Order: structure tokens, then C-alpha cells, then sequence
């Protein structure tokens, strides 16, 4: 019951202590069809290339750690053929399948939440000002939520209780979500359709949705449990379409 | 003459009333407040696979 | 033409009247739908969805995630109480700012039963038993565990199942109750006690936390729609 | 003709009865790691007596909730001035000056609509020393400019000749302006939220102001001037009827900013009470 | 007796499929000197794919297009003046003073239609020392004067007894008066333009003004005098309802100068560039 | 009579409305219809119809019918892009004054694809090839053929068979597009290159012309109605 | 009573109207904003013989 | 639109009438009935139910129970009167105050017959017979039993069932009688004799009481409602 | 038209009348003024054993 496998395209993952696997709105990801659609030329259908678990580096639970933050797409961008054809095309869909993966002993204690966000639209530090680009992103590497108010300009709200965006850090459950108890499981999935108001919408401009892993209770251990539990995100684009072919981008 | 005779609404323990439209676009309509409609395991239980509330969880 | 008699209330604006009035665009052509995921159809379906509950709203830790997180200790503290709150969903500052809490203050009258479910955060190893019990009101909160033992409670064993779910059932004469609750339409108080205590073995931490999930049964309902006293501004543009 | 329409009324869900239980199914122990929200009946949990429950959720259905009416904009003019800018109001559209409003359709990330629009024009006469006067009854003109068209420069413009945009003349002691308003908008639906930029580069401006572009409105005096000063304020007020919507979210916490972003200060989660045991004691003699 | 009217909707054209092609078919290759406008869809061009396309080409219809209210002219006058031809507006029939609804008609030599005719009469208390009187409501008479009847010369005329003229008396204060017009004409259409004279002689009046002649209309305060100046405007607001057009034309490029004739000074086809290859470069960090 | 009850919007004239009125000639007789030759029943019929393109508008040639011609020569003129304009049927100078962009200035929303159709006009023994290439929006007009080349493009032959049509198709994500277009709704570019060149016997000129004429598909739409900004006066009698 | 029971204008991805016509002039009618016709084969392609789109359009 | 005209008594607010008004809370969903016991459903139902008769409300007596029993003792008191009082059960200090009373005055005219129902309230060993006669109007009250023996009389004699029921039958001309009676809808008189008089044994007290209930028969009804002169106040709040 | 052609209120010794409701709650309605029932001998005989009127009360 516990046990699980994940193949896409190459990729395989392998769990052990899975507890579910959300399906975000009861919905998979699917292809546009013909009578939802609006661009008139062929869309390009890589399905093996692009359709595979893309690794992100991993970031350190530490005993006193507020949280972290990916936006997708913007972190696929550097990966492989899906930031290619992310470059080389104006339009694009794809849903996803999110796996978190961090593993601790039985000695060990803690919660996190995993839980996806659609337009997790931010708010800057200086109520009167914008946010950067940056400040909402960094690509692979993880922005950091902060225990406290944080300050200067251009740099996202990020004191964990609001989670950038104004709310209260635990109504996050109605977005799909599932939790880490490092007593229980030891990775979560979440299986994210293509959630926006227009059929395909650019890649560059828009952060489809924003990946929040926020530990609720924190770490624990005793006389010498191993100081290091790191955590490490796989993300897998499904029924990835692009469309409108044209130079590469550059930034 | 083009109408619909619904029914009103009345609590639980001469209610009909009738709707005819005069412009030619349904963004001139009433509201549809008689439609009550529910999916909340959309929300409440968006999982793969299920779960059936007299088994463990997991095992 | 036909002679027509005017009666009262013409020519008024009523905020929440329905009739038809005149498109102001005509013979425009909408855009066609698009079945994005996730529709909701009601309200009472963002009540029925977990939300994590800051029981421990204390003073110094409302701003800290540690207002989420109830303590729990190892060691002879049979004579501790571990929390308790009064049922207010829509008044009480523990629940007032949940989706439950959110949604209710929204409207005037509640009714149904609710689904508290407490999920414990300790070792893989850790054990424990505790007591978590309700009290239809008419008396003042229980001060021990042989008073809490006479609500309505269970025991919940801690083991593979992590959590487990108190339904706060629907005991009241009037069919609703306020949301902003009174001593007339007082609905009780939720209480948590030890029951054999937490053991641990060596090499494990000995402060353990649970957190407490709160929701609506399947039988819920409000009613009376108005404003909510959670927004507020002081001049346009905000 | 007439035609029978079908409306049946959702109950809520009916107590079954329920007796002792010693068994292997347990209805109560759960694990939140799924993701999953218990369905626990109290059924399950206690021994419950039959009850045949009649409630009905229908005032907390979306079109109950949303359907009525609520000021957007208040703006004043006056019939004569010295600036020849403030004798005409003028706004761009959108939901997003008011909190109220804007907070109840902040919990879906994408509405779609139709709209009921009302107007509540009221004229006052400004203080000043030498009052007394007959003037008529004043007639207001509310233009509405497409996004695309020309704007006015003052009250005795070209523009207000209105040959295609669409304006309501109303004479000031009648019933308020209303009329309605089809799903205007190129997306599927109105994004009440966004998370991006306007520019490919990444940069531009950020989040709702980058989507919605539903032009502004014109409002003004048609009389013409006035022997001494009198200021009309006009308010508007949107009713979304036929609503449908997705994608809830968690409602706002902190307290609305500006109308641009939701930048925020951060605040507490909720209110403190005494301890963690704290609940008062009310049965006291 | 109900009956049921069938109305159906025209959609545009879907986008069938394609694929790779090699063949002596060349739809792209043709020969404008025919005269022929190539109908090359980009199924023909490229590989697309199957869209089912629900758009509709309904708000472009001419129906559609032209029946909307336009201003087509503003006269004023005044309840007392020293000139007493000024105490009634008057003017000959025609919608060619408002460059908006002449250019919109214009695109079509020769328009057949009904029309919808609107007033929107506006009344002021003229400026002056001494202010304040108690008028009580004005009321306004509308007289149509077809080609050929007897015109005021004053507003105590013996003519404004309307015996067979139509004429409308509104009382300010109300809804604008509206009426229905048929397609007053003696030709089989409207001519918007006339190449050619009146007399055989080839001289006489050129164009537009030869063929149309409507009358003319005439306005005036029933009411009486005043004790101080009030001065009231008219604008007239013409709506064709159920429209026939033929013979379309080039819409005008040139400004208009006079209400009589088509004359124009020259003006550039379209404003310049840089170059030709001149595209802007908006992808910039 | 009849108990009447007004509703808001009573009494005002809103422009766009359909109601019955009193006719003010009754029983008038009007003239018969005449199956007059020519009868638009719709506006996207003067809008696929074929329209003189004023592409070479650059200064100094704008009131001459210079504008209309495209210049192209003989010789390794390789390196040299012939023309390159935006797609901005409503806004860009280039096209607002077609029958295609005169008839979306009264408009608001456009969505459909385009038809260009170029025309050799030199003589009948010249003979060369063309790249026309559309580059869908995302990145900077192409400054070499080696870019053009990558877009969606024609190679357009001289022969008999004078023209040549590159049919713009409909790529967005929008259904519509505006018609005072911005960097949101941008449309693309198109950008015109020698493949191999123009070849002249001996006795015929080397300076030979291109037109360009633009029509809408068959699958093109506007909407929402709007006034055009190309027509204005300062007073009555114009 | 002489009525006549048309369709709305919805789009595509309780919609009847009624009319009555009171006046005893057709030029006091509403417009007739529900036909959509074309034939733009008349300024598109007016020429003697055809030309299929296939073939050249001389030879 | 349709032509309408309107007529008199237009924008008028009668306090009386009943048309349709919009609802100032749409969609509520009000609270299941409940069938509690006792629901009235005309007021004629409360005007048949027995309510006792201050007949006795001579001055001193007012305010005290003793107004509620008539004083009958034994020996030779054949001469004397025992009560008497007018017919009129909206007006007379009598009646205007029983249920039969308050309830007529809500009302202006009244028809039907009535009941009076007599309770001797004495030992079980004492006895006597007494003449109760309703005399319809015409003449001066009987001072004689002579002369009430001629009206419309029962001889009631006290035993085991103790009441007795004298039914003034409904004698007029008018179809209805004013509820402020005058001269002209006069409506009679009652009064009561002995008729062999109260024996008692040795031992028992010679001092009883009789008491009189009024009814309304089967036969009731008021008409043309009013507003009822006993309740008064002089500003709000009370 | 979903309408009920009811009795008017006529003494005794074109009398129909017409209703329809407008509006989409019964608590919109008119009043039940043509509703006449009655059940006295719940507050005039509520007694266990019936009393005959022509027996004695007693014995
Ligand atoms: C004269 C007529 C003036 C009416 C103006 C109505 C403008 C219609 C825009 C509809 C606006 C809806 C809001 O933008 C959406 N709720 C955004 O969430
Ligand atoms: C009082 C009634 C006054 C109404 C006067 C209406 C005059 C009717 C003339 C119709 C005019 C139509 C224009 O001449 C044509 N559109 C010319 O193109």
C-alpha cells in the first residue's frame, strides 16, 4: 500500500512510505483538445524528451529553517529539452507531477507541508513598491521564507505566517497539498494539471503556479541522530505542448 | 406567450411563479439562484486512490 | 394604454433584488468556456476542507508558527491539561480566522456538526495515549480528567494511523445558532487530557507537539448572509 | 405557451441511527498526510438517533453569495469650478477600490460573469455665502470609454457626442441608472489574480494591472453651468449575476494596501487569549 | 397564438488539418490582374490542426453596425431675445454636419433604411446680474415642415397650429421624445453621392444637394416669454433600423470641409517610419 | 389599471438600444425596392477584399504613389533586407489605412489570419526568387535570413504566375486581440529577404517594384464596436 | 396573442425571448439584429470564369 | 412599451390592503414548523369559552374578588332582587370585560346569542330553586317577579349538577346590533328571583354565592373591525 | 400563464377573480384572507370523557 513507482519518459522513482498521491482537483493532465483551443498551427508533441523527472538540487532542513518557495515554470527552464523548447516557442502547456523526497530516521520528529499554490501573486516588503523578478525566483535554488518581517526594497513579504501572499499560512490547505511527517512518510506527490484562464499562455512571463514546502513542526533529535535531513524536489512535465515557433528567447 | 412557470421557494415540516424575458440577450436575464449543485470531494478528497473511512489510512 | 397602478416601494434600489435590465452591449458574442480545474459550486465546500488550527494563541507566539503547534512532554503530567477552547466557530480567536471560521462570518446562523482532527508530530517512536472530550454547555469547563471523562470523548491511541477525528456532534434545542454567539446559543468547550502519558526511548527528543485540523460535517449549513468584520479601509484606492 | 421548469431543493445529509460497536473498523483513526479530509460522520463516533435533517445550503450556493450589489467607485464633479478637469468625474474599471468586494471575489482565482451595474448620482449644494437660486432639475451623462477610444477634455468635448460608445442620460429625481453587462473580456474568465509580468524580459508591471484592460468611464453635468457651485457624487455598484468561478483560495489576513498589488505589512494570525487552557468560566452565581 | 421563429447563427470557418505536400498544386501562386482576391486559408500554406471555430461574424453585420444612436445636429434657442428669429431653431434635414455618422454612412453609395429619430433637449438660465425667478416647467414643439409647406417667421405664427404637419410638444423633465420614420424618399434609395447636376444643361448645383430633399424642422418654447434668459439646445440623434446598403466605397481619407460638398484638401496616405525595414526592437533587458 | 412598478433605467436614452416608437407618418407607402447590383450584407465583406499596401511610407514619399511600390534590384544585394513591417492591422501606420485597417477602426477585438499578396511588377524576362517569413512574437525581428528562415515562411518564385500569397495564420493564446495593440497582444513581424536574386537579360531595366495587398481570411472577426479616431471636426457644417 | 417566441444571443464552448409588435406601421418595429448573411464572392471574386485555388490562375 | 394609464387612488398607502411586495431577504429558508398544541384559527374561539362576570361591581368592591359572586342567603327574602343587569356585551361595565367583551371590542357590529351560565356556590345540603328571565326590549326592567315570570325565564333548581344555563336567544330586527349599543339596537335585560328560596339544615352557613359565566353560542360572529378604546398610551416606549 | 382564477367575497340572500406571483419567494406573496376554519371544542371542551348535552353532567 505503501509502495509506489513513478515512470515517466527515462525516469523512474521508486518510494517505499508514500502516502497518497494527490491528484489536484481530481484532474490529470491532458492534451488540448481541438474544440478548446485557439492557435491555429501544429503544436509541437515531444512526449519522451520533455515529459521526464527533472531533478532540482536539494536544500538543508535545518532545526531553525523557515521554509522555501520554487516557481514553476522558470525552474524547468535550464532542463533539458523542456527549457528548450520553453525558449525556442512563444506558447506552451504542460501539467506536472511534483515529488517531494526527504527521509529521516525513527529518532527523528517533524512536519512539513508541500503544497501547490496557483498564481501565488507576492507582495513586496515596502508596501508602496515592486517586487523584482529575482525576488520572486531564482531559478533552481529556492527562495528562503523568514521568521520574521523582512525588509528592502524590491524583496517579497516572506515572513512565513502570511506566506508571501497577505493570507493566513494555514488556510494553504484548500490548495493540493500533502504533509511530510517525518513518523509516517518520507515523500509527497502531487499530480498538477494545467490550472489558468486561457488554453496556453508564454512560459517566460507567467509562473503557473509556486511550490511551498513550510515546516510546521521543525526538526528534532537526540544524543547524536544525524545532524543533516535534506530535502530534494523532483518535478515531471506531463502532456507538454508548445506552440509558435520562432528565434530563442534571451534574458 | 413564451413564459416558464418554476417553483418558489417555501420551507419544510400557489408556489408556482411565473418568468417571461423581453430582451434579446441572455446577459439581460435574472440571476440563477435555484441552482444548487455540490462536488466537495473535489477538495475533500482529491487522491488517487481511495480511501473508504472504516479502513486504516494506510496498511 | 393599459392603466397601471403604482404601489409601494417603486422606484427604489434594493441592493439585493433580481430583475432584468437592459444590455448595455448587445448582441455581444462572450467567450466560449474553458474547463479549467477546480470549480466551486458552493461554500460550504471550502468549510469541509481541513485548515490548521492556532490553538496555542498565546501571547508572543501569534506572529511564530508555534501558534499552530499544541505541547506535549513525557513524564508524570497526568495532572496537566494539555489545551482547551470553547466552540465558537465564528467568534472564538482560536477559530475565527480558519476556512471554517472565514466562511461562517460570512453569514449570521450556523448550523451542523464539526470534525476536529488532531494529528501527532513526535518520533517514529514515540507512545501515547490521550483523552479529547467535548461538554454540551451548562456548566463550567471540566478541571480534571474525571469530569472530562463524563463528556463526550474518545481515546486516541497513538501508532501507525497518525491522527484522529473528534466530530463535535450537533447538541442544541434552536436549529441554528448565532455566529456571533452569545450565552444563549453557547455551544461548549473541547478539553484535552492525558490519558497514560507519552514514553519515550532513549535517544529520542523528549517535546513532541499536535496540531489540531478543523472542518465541517457533511450536515452543515449557514444562513443570513452579511458583511464581515475582518476588512476595513479608510478611504478609496485600497 | 408555458413551460414547467424543474428547481429541486438540496437537502443536507440526514442523521442515521447508530447503536454500540466493538470491532476492527475504525472510522475515526486517519492520517492527514494524504492530503485527505475526513469524513467522519458523528455517527461513527457516539450512538446518534435518527434525525431527518431539512436544512438547505442554498443561501451559501456562489450566485446567493455573490449576487448583490456593492459599491466600486464614489467620485465627485462639480457643475462649475475653476480647474475645467474636476467638472467631470472619470475612473478606470475595476473592482478593486473597495475592500469589500474585493476581498468576497478574492477567494476563486478566476471569476466569470455577467454584471447588473447601478449608478446612485446625488447632488448637494456647496456652502458658501450668497445661496438661493431656481435651478432646474440637473441631468447627468455617464459615458463609457472602450479601451481604444478618446478620452474627453473637458464637459463641452466633441467626444460626448457618444456616437458609438455607450452613455445613460438621466435626469436627477428618477430611479438609479441601471443596465447590464455581458462577459467582456478576452481570457476565459476574469483573473482575479496574476503571477507574472507584462514584458518577455521579465519585467514591466506585475500582476493585475498587466491582464485586465476594461476601459473607464465619463461622468458629467449635461445641464451646463450653475449661477453658484453645487458638487453631484456618483457611486457604482456591480452585481454579478450568472457567476461562475474556480480555483478557491484562503481569504485575506491582512489588510488591503493599494489598488495596484497586494503588498500587505504582515499580521498576527488571530487574537490572544489568556493560556493555552484558558476558557472563561460563566455559570457563576 | 405563440410562433416560433427559427434564428441561426453563422459561425466562421474551421481550420482543417493538413499535412506534408508535394504536388503540382500551387495555392499560393496567383495572378491579381484578374481581379480576383486569392483565397488561400493557411490550411494551404502550412500543417495545421483541426479547430472547431465558434467565433461569429455578428456585431460586423450592417444591422449591426449602423443601428446605433448618432448626433446628427445641435441648434439653440432662446425664450426671449431682440431678434425674434432667434427665439426658434430651424434647420433642413440631412445627416452630413457630423463628420462621425456621415463617415460611417459613407462607406455605401446608396442606403435604404427606416430610422429612429431622438431629441435631446437641454434648457440653461442664461448668465446675468440679476438671477432668481420661479419659471415653472418649459415645454418644447418639434414641427416637421415637409418640402413644400408654409415656414415660421415667428413663434406666435398661425403655422405652428401643425394641422397636418407632425408635430411633438415634451415637457421638460421626462424621457426624450422618440419617433419612427419610414424611408422617406422618392428614388429607390438613398444616394449618399450624386455624380451630376440638376439642370440638362450640365451646370446648375453639383451632387448631394440636387437629389435630397427632406425639409425641415423647426423648434420652439411653448411656454411663453421669460423674465430673464434661458437659452435651450436641441441635439437630434438619428438611428437606422432595418438597413439596406449597396455599392460599397473606400472609406474617406480626407477631412471634411463643408456639409454641401465632398471637397477635401490632399492628405498623406498614412504616416511614416524610420525606413522600410524599420521594426521596433521591444525585447530588451 | 393594471399595479405597474419601474424598474432602474427607466426614462433614459441609452444609444444603443432597440425599442418600438411611434411611427410619425402612419400608413406611409414607400417606394418598392430595387434589385439595385452590389449589396454588402456584412463588414468582413470589405474586409477580404485585395487593398494597395503603402509599405514604403517612409518620409518624403508619403503623398506620392511611391509609396506603394516596393524597390528591388539586381545585383548582390544578398546582405539587404527588402522590406519589414509589424502586424498591426489596426495601429501600425502600414495598415490603418486599408480597407482591412479602416474597417477594425471601428472596432475593439480582431481575431482571424491575414492574406498578403505580393505582386512582381518588373519586366517579363527578370527572374528571381523571394523569402517572405512571419516570425511569431517572442524575440526581436530577424536581422539576417538565416533567422527569417527559421519562422513561417514562403518561397515565393517569379514567373508567370505573378503573385504570391503568405497567408499570416492565427497564432495567440487569446481568442481575440485588440486593434490599439500592445506588447501583450502583439502579433508578430514579417520580414522580406532574397533568396537568390533578380537576373536581367541585356536591354531590360534593373530596377524593378513589389506590391503588397492585404485581405482577411475567411476566418476573421472583429467585435466589439467602437468609434473610429481617424475623422474630425471642431464645429457643425463639416 | 399574436406573439412570436425567438432565441437569444449565447455564446457557445430559458434562452426564448417573446415580441409583440404594438404599432400598426412595420416602420415602428424593432431592428433586425438576428440575420447574418453573406455572399462576399461578389467583391472577393467577380469574374467571368472560375479559378480553383489549385491550379494557376492563368495557363 | 405598453400604453398604461393610471388611476385614482395611485401611490396611495391604504392600510388595509394587500398586494405582492418584494422580499428584502431572497432565498431565506425559514425555520420548520412545529406542531405546537392550542392554535387558533378565528376568534370566535376564544368569545365560546366561559369567562366569569363581574356582576357583583358595586363601588368597594372593584378591585377585589368579592366582584365576581353573588350574595344569596336564606330566609324571606322572596321581595328582593337578586341581581339584574342590561344585555349589552360591549358596553355595559359587565361585560365589556370578559373574553366575550374584549374580544367584541375589536369589532363594531355583533349578531348571535348568548350564553349565561350560573354556578351555585353554596353547601351540599343547601337548596333552593331561582326564576333567571331575559326580558326583549320594549319596557322598563320587571320589578316584580310577576313580570319577569312573563319574559323568556328558566327555574333553575340547585342539586348535584350545580349550573345551569339560561341561552338568550337572539331577538331583533336588525340582521346586527352596534357593539356601542344606543336606544335603537337596545338589546334587553336579565334578572334573577327566587322562587321558593334557600333552605338549609342546622350547622351548614346561610350566606352562599352564585357566580355567572358568559359565552358566546353557536351561532356567533362580530363584524366590521376597530380599534379598541381600553388600551392608551401618551408617548413611545411603553 | 401560471395564473388561478379564484371566488370573490359575495353576500348571499364575474365573480372570479385573477392571481399571479411575481416574485421568486412565498414570502412575497399576498395574504390567505379566504382561509375560514374552526375547531372550538379545543378550548371549549377539552375534556378526556365526551359530555352529551342532554345527560347530566355528572352521574
Ligand atoms: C454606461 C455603461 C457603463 C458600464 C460600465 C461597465 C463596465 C463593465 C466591466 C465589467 C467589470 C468586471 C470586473 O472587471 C471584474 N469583476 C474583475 O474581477
Ligand atoms: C416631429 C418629427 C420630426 C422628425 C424628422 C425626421 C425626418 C426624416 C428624414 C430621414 C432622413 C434620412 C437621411 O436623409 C438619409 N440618411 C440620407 O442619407
Amino acid at each position: 500500500d505503501r509502495v509506489r513507482s513513478i515512470t515517466l519518459g527515462n525516469s523512474t522513482i521508486t518510494t517505499q512510505e508514500s502516502a497518497n498521491v494527490v491528484v489536484a482537483y481530481g484532474r490529470w493532465p491532458e492534451y488540448l483538445k481541438d474544440n478548446e483551443a485557439t492557435a491555429e498551427d501544429q503544436p509541437t508533441q515531444p512526449d519522451v524528451a520533455t515529459c521526464r523527472f527533472y531533478t532540482l538540487e536539494s536544500v538543508t532542513w535545518e532545526r531553525d529553517s523557515p521554509g522555501w518557495w520554487w516557481k514553476f515554470p522558470d525552474a524547468l527552464k535550464d532542463m533539458g529539452l523542456f527549457g528548450q523548447n520553453m525558449y525556442y516557442h512563444y506558447l506552451g502547456r504542460a501539467g506536472y507531477t511534483i515529488h517531494v523526497q526527504c527521509n529521516a530516521s525513527k529518532f527523528h520528529q517533524g512536519c512539513l507541508m508541500v503544497v501547490c499554490v496557483p498564481e501565488a501573486e507576492m507582495g513586496c516588503s515596502q508596501v508602496d513598491g515592486t517586487v523584482n523578478e529575482h525576488s520572486l525566483s531564482e531559478g533552481e535554488t529556492a527562495k528562503k521564507f523568514a521568521s520574521t518581517s523582512t525588509n528592502g526594497t524590491n524583496t517579497v513579504q516572506s515572513i512565513v505566517t502570511n506566506a508571501g501572499m497577505g493570507v493566513g499560512v494555514g488556510n494553504l490547505t484548500i490548495f493540493p497539498h500533502q504533509w511530510i511527517n517525518l513518523r509516517t512518510n518520507n515523500c509527497a506527490t502531487i499530480v498538477m494539471p494545467y490550472i489558468n484562464n486561457v488554453p496556453m499562455d508564454n512560459m517566460f512571463r507567467h509562473h503557473n503556479f509556486t511550490l511551498m514546502i513550510i515546516p510546521f513542526v521543525p526538526l528534532d533529535y537526540s544524543s547524536d541522530s544525524s545532524t543533516y535531513v535534506p530535502i530534494t524536489v523532483t518535478v515531471a512535465p506531463m502532456c507538454a505542448e508548445y506552440n509558435g515557433l520562432r528565434l530563442a528567447t534571451s534574458l | 406567450m413564451g413564459a416558464q412557470v418554476s417553483t418558489q421557494k417555501t420551507g419544510a415540516h400557489i408556489i408556482h411563479y411565473t418568468n417571461i424575458n423581453y430582451y434579446k440577450d441572455a446577459a439581460s436575464n435574472s440571476a440563477n439562484r435555484q441552482d444548487f449543485s455540490q462536488d466537495p470531494g473535489k477538495f475533500t478528497e482529491p487522491v488517487k486512490d481511495i480511501m473508504v473511512k472504516s479502513l486504516p489510512a494506510l496498511n | 394604454g393599459l392603466p397601471v397602478m403604482n404601489t409601494p416601494g417603486s422606484n427604489q434600489f434594493l441592493t439585493s433584488d433580481d430583475f432584468q435590465s437592459p444590455s448595455a452591449m448587445p448582441q455581444f458574442d462572450v467567450t466560449p468556456e474553458l474547463n479549467i480545474p477546480g470549480e466551486v459550486q458552493n461554500l460550504m465546500e471550502i468549510a469541509e476542507v481541513d485548515s490548521v488550527v492556532p490553538v496555542n494563541n498565546v501571547e508572543g507566539k501569534l506572529d511564530t508558527m508555534e501558534i499552530y503547534r499544541i505541547p506535549v512532554q513525557s513524564g508524570n503530567h497526568q495532572s496537566s491539561q494539555v489545551f482547551g477552547f470553547q466552540v465558537q466557530p465564528g467568534l472564538d480567536n482560536v477559530f475565527k480566522h480558519t476556512l471554517l471560521g472565514e466562511i461562517l462570518n460570512y453569514y449570521a446562523h450556523w448550523s451542523g456538526s464539526i470534525k476536529l482532527t488532531f494529528v501527532f508530530c513526535g518520533s517514529a517512536m514515540a507512545t501515547g495515549k490521550f483523552l479529547l472530550a467535548y461538554a454540551p454547555p451548562g456548566a463550567n469547563a471540566p478541571k480534571s480528567r474525571k469530569d472530562a471523562m463524563l463528556g463526550t470523548h474518545i481515546i486516541w491511541d497513538v501508532g501507525l494511523q497518525s491522527s484522529c477525528v473528534l466530530c463535535i456532534p450537533w447538541i442544541s434545542q434552536t436549529h441554528y445558532r448565532l455566529v456571533q454567539q452569545d450565552e444563549y446559543t453557547s455551544a461548549g468547550n473541547v478539553t484535552c487530557w492525558y490519558q497514560t502519558g507519552i514514553v519515550v526511548p532513549a535517544g529520542t527528543p523528549t517535546s513532541c507537539s499536535i496540531m489540531c485540523f478543523v472542518s465541517a460535517c457533511n450536515d452543515f449549513s449557514v444562513r443570513l448572509l452579511k458583511d464581515t468584520p475582518f476588512i476595513e479601509q479608510s478611504a478609496l484606492l485600497q | 405557451v408555458v413551460e414547467a421548469v424543474e428547481n429541486a431543493v438540496a437537502r443536507v445529509a440526514d442523521t442515521i441511527s447508530s447503536g454500540p460497536s466493538n470491532s476492527q473498523a475504525v472510522p475515526a483513526l486517519t492520517a492527514v498526510e494524504t492530503g485527505h479530509t475526513s469524513q467522519v460522520t458523528p455517527s461513527d463516533t457516539i450512538q446518534t438517533r435518527h434525525v431527518r435533517n431539512y436544512h438547505s445550503r442554498s443561501e451559501s450556493s456562489i450566485e446567493n453569495f455573490l449576487c448583490r450589489s456593492a459599491c466600486v467607485y464614489m467620485g465627485e464633479y462639480h457643475t462649475t469650478n475653476t480647474d475645467t478637469s474636476k467638472l467631470f468625474a472619470s475612473w478606470t474599471i475595476n473592482a478593486r477600490r473597495m475592500v469589500q468586494m474585493r476581498r468576497k471575489l478574492e477567494l476563486f482565482t478566476y471569476v466569470r460573469f455577467d454584471m447588473e451595474v447601478t449608478f446612485v448620482i446625488t447632488s448637494k449644494q456647496d456652502q458658501g455665502t450668497q445661496l438661493g437660486q431656481d435651478m432646474p432639475p440637473l441631468t447627468h451623462q455617464i459615458m463609457y470609454i472602450p479601451p481604444g477610444g478618446p478620452i474627453p477634455k473637458s464637459v463641452t468635448d466633441y467626444t460626448w457626442q457618444t456616437s458609438t460608445n455607450p452613455s445613460i442620460f438621466w435626469t436627477e429625481g428618477n430611479a438609479p441608472p441601471r443596465m447590464s453587462i455581458p462577459f467582456i473580456s478576452i481570457g476565459n474568465a476574469y483573473s482575479n489574480f496574476y503571477d507574472g509580468w507584462s514584458h518577455f524580459s521579465q519585467n514591466g508591471v506585475y500582476g493585475y494591472n498587466t491582464l485586465n484592460h476594461m476601459g473607464q468611464i465619463y461622468v458629467r453635468h449635461v445641464n451646463g453651468s450653475s449661477p453658484l457651485p453645487m458638487t453631484s457624487t456618483v457611486r457604482m455598484y456591480f452585481k454579478p449575476k450568472h457567476v461562475k468561478v474556480w480555483v478557491p483560495r484562503p481569504p485575506r489576513l491582512c489588510q488591503y494596501k493599494n489598488a495596484s498589488t497586494v503588498n500587505f505589512t504582515p499580521t498576527n494570525i488571530t487574537e490572544k487569549r489568556q493560556s493555552i487552557n484558558y476558557i472563561p468560566e460563566t455559570v457563576k452565581p
